[PDB]
């Protein structure tokens, strides 16, 4: 019986570090995405400005 | 040219072997920094074993880099490349550790550095 | 990469993360049903510790100081280990401590042997080469009297025989 | 009347070419600075390739346009245009394809629809099952990351899957004649291939072919005349002999 | 238009249950994937048992699809697959094969198929 | 009166994501859980029929008091617009108050109208 409790209080405590690690992850991610995408709109608009400035 | 008639069907192998071994490692990457090295399963563990250690194997010592480091750097045939890489994927040197591998030429001088080290 | 690369990172580990949300709940759910019974069987335990502490004055064929009473061989230790996985360490530890003392004290490969409790310990005792005995592939979580009895007489009958007498559990 | 197959090799660099023509006559330019009708040359192009009724003498064209994207980016401007026009994709993914499954197809996005009309009566009977047994098999793969240690039923389908993508893999330059694919891919799918190991499925493969070469021409013979699959007892009365004569590893 | 003055109380109730059961079951599918089903609750075991009969009776078979198919379609009015949802959701047709709800018409289809399956 | 509602609602958006168990703990997740899933009742409202604030301050401290507490959760609207009826009925006094002083009437003046008002509701 204590075995048994032991291993859900561990499988209980392992799991908090899981979900914590993977919004870590998430969070770390969706930071690189936005910094990424900022790059392309800007270089999008620097197209059409110099398109426009060419003609 | 990396073809099986032109290298050899035992080079073509062992090329494509490698690098569906590196190509596994890469994709576990996700679950090894979250779920932990302890979770997967007990392929997947031989797999990072083998992985980590074709990766460091890879790497090299120049002639030309001896003006930054001492180390005065070798030429590997191709045949010796070969057999130390079917070597290392049969599972011979698991025992060895991840740096004895770094920065070495034929694969006697893998040997040779961990017993300088230790082993 | 690009962004069409990241956003299935992105939504993969998002799946992972609600399904490690969802375990730890059930697990939560699951600690709360053994911490029941945790306090549920101590009237049990305590009515026959009151008796035999009462009655222990004598010596008996095993209950008394067993001194040197067939240490020849076959020293039996019990394992506890869960079947399902995720515990972290919880398996791994009990398993190191069982191989880095007797896998490495006794000589004699057979002057030992070990009956298993879990899946993942008879997983480990066949990736080894350890006299395993009998198991159980499955209990099922709840408290399990009336069905677990018949493995403890079996665990303590084998022990009657002397085959295992130096009975000593890792938990 | 005759019937012809026509592929482009680089739409992408025939676009840019344009491009750059476009450029120099100082057209305006319109996003990625490409011109605005280069959708309508494509499109021109592309909607060329027909069907020809029987009053026109029954020929066809068919067309296989190949278009290359950098970094997997399926949502640039020629790439969306080239989607947009043609019948179906076929995506092809370095990912899979260093990890061993190549030709590197992507069934789940890979699409088609003259799909069904396009295969033989025999070829679909066993399409069908294939389908919605990879379907299952991908739907269930990402629950492979959390060990062996899973629920029984969903063990069965993982193993089908694996041999599965085992059968699809293929090496280079050589066509297998649908008469063998038809018969192989029965043999996976009435789990005839679900004691191998997945390890000797690529032996079993080529071993059932040689088997299939030296008996049991009728088959072969039945299904290249009636477009249809053989009476069920004898074909898997043909599979249960090579499966005893066939050694394992 | 999903409303209850504009389809009526009782399409109303019907619809909200359905969209509440498959949404119910969005969320099991992960733990029953990975734990076996028993360790669902009794009721969660009658949601699922449900869930995955409402999903195949929404399918339909089209006469556009006899091109495909080689089967002719069908036509069901608004009223019945009110009433066959009910009776679904209410569980008088818990013991037939899930297959038999799939590419169907009417309810009483759904039983012609199940007989003709042989149950 | 919004103080408690405030910190109950925020209290109980917590618990909301803990949808698998109920009763752990009685002061932690039950009835906290039956607190919030009472106030969300409450909260919603019906489309074109906009209520004066009299009655929502009425109706809210009903909630916040704990007079709603034997009332189960799916009976609760219509505790609320009987309860508006049994004002419009019976409760001048205090809606006049509250609506020339802009504050609470007397609590147990209050309390007995709203005792009142439960004898007469039944539950089913």
């Amino acid at each position: 019986l204590d075995a048994k409790a032991s291993e859900h209080a561990a499988r209980m405590t392992a799991m908090k570090n899981a979900t914590d690690n993977a919004n870590e992850l998430i969070r770390t991610l969706t930071l690189s995405y936005n910094r990424a995408r900022q790059a392309a709109i800007t270089q999008e608009i620097t197209e059409i400005v110099a398109g426009a400035n060419a003609l | 040219a990396l073809a099986p008639e032109i290298v050899g069907e035992e080079h073509y192998q062992v090329a494509r072997k490698v690098q569906q071994t590196l190509q596994r490692y890469k994709e576990l990457q996700d679950i090894i920094a979250i779920l932990g090295m302890d979770e997967l399963s007990d392929e997947d563990k031989l797999v990072v074993h083998r992985a980590r250690r074709i990766q460091f194997f890879l790497s090299q010592n120049f002639h030309v880099a001896e003006q930054f480091t001492g180390q005065p750097g070798s030429y590997v045939p191709v045949k010796e490349t070969v057999r130390g890489f079917k070597e290392i994927l049969e599972g011979k040197y698991d025992h060895l550790p991840e740096d004895a591998f770094r920065l070495v030429g034929r694969i006697e001088e893998v040997v040779e550095k961990a017993k300088a080290m230790g082993v | 990469a690009s962004l069409r690369d990241i956003k299935t990172r992105i939504n993969a580990t998002k799946k992972t993360s609600q399904i490690t949300k969802a375990m730890e709940m059930v697990s939560t759910s699951k600690l709360n049903r053994a911490e029941q019974n945790a306090k549920s069987f101590v009237p049990y335990m305590e009515k026959i510790q009151e008796v035999v502490a009462n009655v222990a004055l004598g010596a008996g064929g095993a209950s008394h100081p067993m001194l040197v009473s067939r240490p020849v061989k076959k020293t039996g230790y019990l394992v506890i280990t869960s079947d399902r996985g995720l515990a972290g360490a919880y398996n791994s530890n009990v398993l190191r401590l069982v191989y880095q003392t007797i896998q490495k004290r006794h000589a004699s490969p057979d002057e030992y042997a070990i009956i298993v409790i879990g899946r993942v310990g008879l997983s480990f005792f066949r990736k080894r080469n350890m006299p395993v005995i009998l198991d159980i592939t499955r209990l099922p979580d709840q408290p399990s009297f009336a069905d677990i009895k018949e493995i403890a007489r079996k665990t303590v009958g084998l022990f009657a025989d002397g085959t295992f007498d130096e009975l000593y559990m890792y938990y | 009347g005759k019937h012809v197959l026509v592929v482009y090799d680089d739409l992408s660099k025939q676009a840019a070419a344009y491009r750059e023509l476009s450029l120099l006559l100082r057209r305006p330019p319109g996003r990625e600075a490409y011109p605005g009708d280069i959708f309508y040359l494509h499109s021109r192009l592309l909607e060329r390739a027909a069907k020809l009724s029987d009053a026109k003498g029954g020929g066809s064209l068919t067309a296989l346009p190949f278009v290359e994207t950098q970094a997997g980016d399926i949502s640039a401007y020629i790439p969306t245009n080239v989607i947009s026009i043609t019948d179906g994709q076929i995506f092809l993914q370095s990912d899979l394809f260093f990890s061993g499954v190549r030709p590197a197809i992507n069934a789940g996005l890979s699409v088609s629809r003259v799909g069904g009309a396009a295969q033989i009566k025999a070829m679909k009977k066993v399409a069908g099952t294939l389908r919605l047994d990879l379907a299952a098999y991908r739907e269930l793969e990402a629950f492979a990351q959390f060990g062996s240690d899973l629920d029984k039923a969903t063990q069965a389908k993982l193993a089908r899957g694996a041999r599965t993508v085992e059968v699809l893999k293929q090496d280079l330059h050589q066509p297998i004649p649908v008469e063998k694919q038809v018969l192989i891919i029965y043999a996976l799918t009435r789990g005839f291939l679900d004691d191998i190991p997945v390890e000797d499925v690529r032996r079993f493969e080529k071993e059932f072919y040689l088997f299939l070469d030296q008996n049991g021409q009728h088959l072969l013979e039945h299904i290249r005349t009636t477009k249809d699959l053989p009476n069920e007892d004898d074909l898997n009365k043909a599979i249960e002999a090579f499966k005893k004569t066939f050694v394992v590893s």
